[PDB]
């Protein structure tokens, strides 16, 4: 079925592979070569977690659970019922997001669009093959690795996290959350703004731009503008998600000790460093 | 490349933009701040002016005696030696009275007296910076969705600071003034609720709080990429769809199997940041008053 | 247990919400259709919202949403199968009929307005103290498009006057008469402004504006579309670089 409006873009072209072979909707989904690659990727990938859960015998969707190569295994395989799925439906995962990345840009070629969605969720994509493969093979095992289960990988996350103390110390990471908290604060009032003209006091008329740059202005003194702030939400959502690939990749690697204690370069400059009071002398 | 309007390549400037009237006491805004090229690359250059009235006035000078209240405090930790303030700045911290004063007020002052009067400061700069979030937006004729946005993040830090002590029984529950000293109590209080990850309010929170991020990247890149046919004038493309909105609903149609309006993903967007703090203060605000421990009542409720 | 009635209600909670949140954005664009334009059996499980209605400013008019659905112009498209899903086939020029990325909307024939009353896109030679302030400026670059040939000139910048942004540039043809080219498909360069998504010859063919300091929502709508549109339709006379 179609939008009202439709039609008139559901022309042919804008695949990358395969000409007019897979240029073609079911419902409203659109296919292309890459919704084959897609759907190959996830129908097998999905496959092989349901034979895990025969292997560890549940059907439990929060108890099901894939996790990798023990770290014996090294960066080598592993068996199925040992680790050698987890690698498997690894690669049918990055194989699903980015051929799901790759039919973003054969939409936006459709329809004659930039292509910063796909290019914004390659960012996810990345944070994700941090995890699971960049910091695995920089650290020599695919065990590092999280293990594809609801809870089992808030296991990993707290085990991870406590390995190098309060991992709130991580500065690549105070730089992530940050970002996450004023994103969140950024799409609050950019939702709240925008309704505000739009849904103005009762009876009256819609408002306009102007009356947004004026209301931030009153209040803050600053407006950042229509374009910006979209540029602005767009920045802070992947800076979140580089600077947390970011704190991760460097734990484990150039870092391994506790993180309160890298604070102690800055304690330690030797200018202040033997001053005595304060709470570090 | 394309040029992919991240940065603009040309800035124009014309006489400073000095806002609409509508209801608003002309007489208390400033006249216009200077202009920043530097900004101008990314967003507006224009800066001020700023409307402050009376309850502006309050809210700032509230909010800076509340940082002087730590200030002071800091510069004391550092027995007066600016080196040692600069050395050891991440590790002050002005912390609550201790257990044994609950919620009294009689604790020395370099015992819990001056938390309490810093957090009496921002109390006060708080709210009347909400008052002014409605107020401001009352005198242009606009929607108060902000002052509401706004109040789901008062919540939980209302519920950190104030109601959860309240409940507990002591000022000591609540959250130090300390860069390093509120992470720590953030560690703390987790390991103390038997670990906030088996809070189902906390993994909402969670969801939410990624959400806002997926959410803001997706619309944020979905307003960019349809720049080119006008999409970021969203009031306008509310009022008169156009290509630039039906090409964006016709992405997110084709990606996914549904997809939103000009305005409706503004609904989407509201919602998705405000319950970030929605939850989260329900889960911290029945942490330790209703539940102990969190793992134990999961054990014991699906 | 507190705890318990607490997350069981937040549940019913966003069930309602996410209802709520999708009926509202079924407000443009709905009922379903079939590829005829008539109503789709399915229309899925969520209903309609009640209307609302928006009170324009400047004496503009309302809109109330949802309403009757009509494209309002004559699409130049045909199916290329004998079922549901597949594309359609441009019946005579895409570029010039407004279809596939070269589709338009038929928006009001009016400008924008800004919070006065006043156009708000105008030439920069007739918006009183503005002027460029940062950056190249491109009056004056020649236009070059994707074949590598000049297709023109640039004589203006028209200026969002009340966000203080660029939003076209005026562009002189050999005849002497203008086009409007979007700020988001141009590329401006220190000897000249390149054109991506169209070729030197199709310049011609950019939809023209009626009045030569203003512009509409709907003459916006085809320039924009236009040009876009030459990221597919101009691909064989765009050359590699
Ligand atoms: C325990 C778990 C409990 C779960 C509940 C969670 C809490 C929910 C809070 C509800 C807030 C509702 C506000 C509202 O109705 O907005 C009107 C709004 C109209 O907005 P508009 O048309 O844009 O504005 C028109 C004009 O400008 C005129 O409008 P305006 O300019 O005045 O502003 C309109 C609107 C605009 O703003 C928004 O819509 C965004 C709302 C953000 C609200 C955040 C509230 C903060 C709460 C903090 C305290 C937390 C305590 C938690 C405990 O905000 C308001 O309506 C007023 C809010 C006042 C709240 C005061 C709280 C005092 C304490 O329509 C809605 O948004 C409706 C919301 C949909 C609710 C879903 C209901 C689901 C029902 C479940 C049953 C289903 C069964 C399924 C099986
Ligand atoms: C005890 C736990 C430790 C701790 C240990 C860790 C560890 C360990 C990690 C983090 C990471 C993060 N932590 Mg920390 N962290 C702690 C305390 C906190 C606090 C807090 C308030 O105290 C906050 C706000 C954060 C915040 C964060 C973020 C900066 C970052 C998580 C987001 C991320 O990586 O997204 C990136 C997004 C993704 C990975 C999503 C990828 C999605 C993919 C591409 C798509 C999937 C499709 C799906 C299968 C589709 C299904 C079908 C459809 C739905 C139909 N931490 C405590 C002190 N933290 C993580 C990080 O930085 O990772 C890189 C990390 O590994
Ligand atoms: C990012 C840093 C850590 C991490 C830290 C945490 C923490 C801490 C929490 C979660 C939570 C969640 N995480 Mg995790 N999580 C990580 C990596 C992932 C990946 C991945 C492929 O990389 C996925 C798919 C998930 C998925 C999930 C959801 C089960 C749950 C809600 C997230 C959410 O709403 O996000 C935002 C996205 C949306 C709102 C869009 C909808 C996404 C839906 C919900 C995803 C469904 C996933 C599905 C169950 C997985 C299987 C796919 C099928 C086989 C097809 N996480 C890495 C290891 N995650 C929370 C939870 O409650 O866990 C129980 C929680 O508290
Ligand atoms: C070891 C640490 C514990 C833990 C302990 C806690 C605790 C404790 C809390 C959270 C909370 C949260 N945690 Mg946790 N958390 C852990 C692990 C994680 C992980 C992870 C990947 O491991 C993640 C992603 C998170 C993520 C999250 C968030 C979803 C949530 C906070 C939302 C928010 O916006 O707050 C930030 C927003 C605010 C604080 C609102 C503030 C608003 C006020 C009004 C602003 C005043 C401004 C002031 C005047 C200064 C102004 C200066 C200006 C420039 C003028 N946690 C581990 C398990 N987490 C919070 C929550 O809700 O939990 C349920 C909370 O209390
Ligand atoms: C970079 C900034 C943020 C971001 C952006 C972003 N995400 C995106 C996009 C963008 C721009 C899209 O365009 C794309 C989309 O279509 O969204 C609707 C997407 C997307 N982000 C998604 C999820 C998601 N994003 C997240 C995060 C973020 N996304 C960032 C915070 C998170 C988390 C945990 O925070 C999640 C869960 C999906 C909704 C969607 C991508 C859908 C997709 O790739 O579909 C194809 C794949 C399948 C249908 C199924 C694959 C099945 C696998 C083969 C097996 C499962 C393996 C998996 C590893 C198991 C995990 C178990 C868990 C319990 C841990
Ligand atoms: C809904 C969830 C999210 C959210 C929402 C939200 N926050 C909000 C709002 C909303 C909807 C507002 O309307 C309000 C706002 O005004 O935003 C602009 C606010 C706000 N959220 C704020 C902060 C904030 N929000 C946060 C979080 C969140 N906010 C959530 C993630 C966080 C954290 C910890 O994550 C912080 C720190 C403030 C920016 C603003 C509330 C302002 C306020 O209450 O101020 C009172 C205090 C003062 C007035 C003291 C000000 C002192 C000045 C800095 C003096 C300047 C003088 C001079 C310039 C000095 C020179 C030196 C300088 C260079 C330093
Ligand atoms: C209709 O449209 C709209 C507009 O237009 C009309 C608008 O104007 C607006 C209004 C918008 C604005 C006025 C702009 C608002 C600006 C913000 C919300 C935030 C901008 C912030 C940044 C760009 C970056 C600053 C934020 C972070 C998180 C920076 C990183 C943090 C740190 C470095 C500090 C923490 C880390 C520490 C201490 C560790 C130290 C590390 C080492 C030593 C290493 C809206 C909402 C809108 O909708
Ligand atoms: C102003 O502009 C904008 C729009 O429009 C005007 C928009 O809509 C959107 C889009 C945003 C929304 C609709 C808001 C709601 C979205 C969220 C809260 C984000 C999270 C979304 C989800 C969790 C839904 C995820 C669903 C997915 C990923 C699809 C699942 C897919 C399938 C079941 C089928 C997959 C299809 C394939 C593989 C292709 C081939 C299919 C065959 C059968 C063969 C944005 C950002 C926007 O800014
Ligand atoms: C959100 C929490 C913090 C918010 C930030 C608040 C920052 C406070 C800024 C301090 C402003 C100081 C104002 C002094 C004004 C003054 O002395 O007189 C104004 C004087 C003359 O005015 P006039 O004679 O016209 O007086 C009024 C007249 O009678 C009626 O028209 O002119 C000026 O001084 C103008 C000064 C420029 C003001 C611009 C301030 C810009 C602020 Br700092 C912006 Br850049 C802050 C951005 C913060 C954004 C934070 C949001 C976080 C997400
Ligand atoms: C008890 C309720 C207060 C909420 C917690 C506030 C802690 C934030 C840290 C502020 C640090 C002090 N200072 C001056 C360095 O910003
Ligand atoms: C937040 C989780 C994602 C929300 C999912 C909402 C479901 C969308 C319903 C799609 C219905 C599409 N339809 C048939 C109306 O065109
Ligand atoms: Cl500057």
């Amino acid at each position: 079925a179609l939008l009202s409006f439709e039609r008139k873009y559901r022309v042919p072209g804008g695949t990358l592979v395969g000409g007019n072979l897979f240029d073609f909707w079911v419902g409203p989904f659109y296919v292309g070569f890459f919704g084959v690659a897609t759907f190959f990727f996830a129908a097998l990938g999905i496959i092989l977690i349901a034979w895990s859960a025969v292997l560890q015998g549940t059907w439990n969707p929060q108890l099901i659970s894939v996790y990798p190569p023990a770290l014996e295994y090294g960066l080598g395989g592993a068996p199925l019922a040992k680790g050698g799925l987890w690698q498997i439906i690894t690669i049918c995962a990055t194989g699903a997001f980015v051929s799901w990345a790759l039919r973003e840009v054969e939409i936006c070629r459709k329809l004659g669009i930039g292509y910063h969605i796909p290019f914004a969720f390659a960012f996810a994509i990345l944070a994700y093959l941090t995890l699971v493969l960049f910091r695995p093979v920089m650290m020599g095992a695919w065990g590092y690795a999280f293990p594809y289960g609801i809870w089992t990988h808030l296991d990993w996350v707290s085990n991870t996290g406590y390995t190098y103390g309060n991992f709130h110390y991580n500065p690549a990471h105070m730089i992530a959350i940050s970002f996450f908290f004023t994103n969140a604060l950024a799409l609050a009032l950019h939702g709240a703004l925008v309704l505000s003209a739009a849904n103005p006091e009762k009876g009256k008329e819609m408002r306009t731009p102007d009356h947004e740059d004026t209301f931030f202005r009153d209040l803050v003194g600053y407006s950042i503008g229509t374009l910006g702030i979209h540029r602005l939400g767009l920045l802070l959502s992947l800076s979140a998600v580089f600077f947390s690939a970011l704190c991760m990749i460097i734990t484990g690697t150039i870092w391994f000790d506790q993180w309160v204690d890298w604070w102690q370069w800055w304690v330690k400059l030797p200018w202040w460093a033997n001053i005595p009071g304060g709470i570090n002398g | 490349a394309e040029y992919q309007n991240i940065f603009s390549q040309v800035q124009v400037r014309g006489p400073a933009d000095l806002g609409m009237t509508e209801d608003v006491n002309l007489a208390n805004r400033s006249g216009v701040g200077p202009f920043s090229t530097l900004l101008g690359w990314f967003g507006n250059a224009q800066l001020g002016p700023i409307y402050l009235g009376s309850l502006g006035v309050l809210s700032l000078f509230s909010g800076l005696m509340w940082f002087f209240t730590i200030g002071i405090w800091f510069w004391y930790q550092a027995g007066w030696n600016p080196a040692v303030f600069l050395r050891d700045l991440f590790f002050f911290s002005l912390e609550p009275p201790a257990p044994e004063y609950g919620l009294s007020f009689a604790a020395p002052l370099k015992e819990g007296g001056l938390w309490l009067i810093a957090s009496f400061f921002m109390f006060v700069a708080v709210w009347s910076w909400w008052g002014r979030t409605y107020l401001r937006a009352q005198a242009l004729g606009m929607g108060k969705h902000t002052a509401w946005a706004f109040l789901s993040a008062i919540w939980l830090w209302m519920v950190l600071g104030f109601i959860r002590p309240i409940l507990m029984g002591s000022w000591s529950e609540a959250v130090p003034y300390g860069i390093f000293s509120h992470l720590d109590w953030t560690n703390n209080f987790s390991l103390v609720h038997g670990n906030l990850f088996y809070n189902p309010f906390h993994g909402l929170s969670i969801a939410f709080l990624y959400g806002s991020a997926l959410l803001f990247a997706m619309h944020g890149a979905t307003i960019l990429a349809v720049s080119r046919f006008g999409g970021e004038r969203e009031l306008e493309q509310i009022a008169d769809r156009g290509t630039a909105a039906e090409r964006a609903a016709l992405f997110w149609r084709w990606t996914m199997g549904f997809n939103a309006t000009m305005e409706g993903i503004h609904r989407w967007a509201i919602w998705m940041a405000v319950l970030v703090t929605l939850t989260g203060g329900i889960g911290i605000l029945l942490s330790g008053t209703v539940v102990d421990n969190w793992y134990v009542w999961g054990q014991n409720h699906g | 247990d507190l705890a318990s009635l607490a997350i069981y209600s937040f549940w019913i909670f966003l069930a309602g919400l996410i209802y709520y949140l999708q009926t509202e954005n079924m407000r443009e664009g709905y009922p379903l259709e079939n590829e005829d334009g008539t109503p789709a059996a399915n229309q899925g499980p969520f209903p309609l919202p009640k209307p609302k209605t928006f009170i324009l400013p400047h004496g503009r008019g309302t809109l109330t949403v949802p309403g009757p659905e009509s494209e309002d112009r004559p699409i130049a498209l045909a199916r290329t199968a004998v079922s549901e899903g597949f594309p359609h086939a441009p019946t005579g020029d895409p570029m010039k009929d407004g279809v596939g990325p070269a589709s338009w909307v038929a928006r009001r024939d009016l400008p924008e307005l800004d919070g006065h009353g006043h156009n708000k896109i105008k030439p920069m030679k007739a918006a009183a103290g503005f002027h460029v302030s940062a950056g190249k400026n491109p009056i004056g670059l020649p236009v070059r498009g994707c074949d590598l040939e000049i297709a023109g000139k640039v004589v203006d910048i028209w200026v969002d006057i009340p966000e203080q942004m660029a939003r076209f540039l005026e562009v002189e043809l050999k005849d002497g008469s203008t086009r409007l080219l979007p700020m988001q498909m141009v590329k401006v360069q220190s000897n000249r402004v390149h054109v991506n998504a169209l070729s030197s010859d199709l310049f011609a063919g950019i939809p023209t504006i009626k009045s030569p300091t203003e512009v509409t929502l709907l003459e916006e709508d085809k320039i924009c579309g236009y040009v876009a549109g030459g990221l597919m339709y101009a691909a064989p006379k765009r050359k590699s670089v």
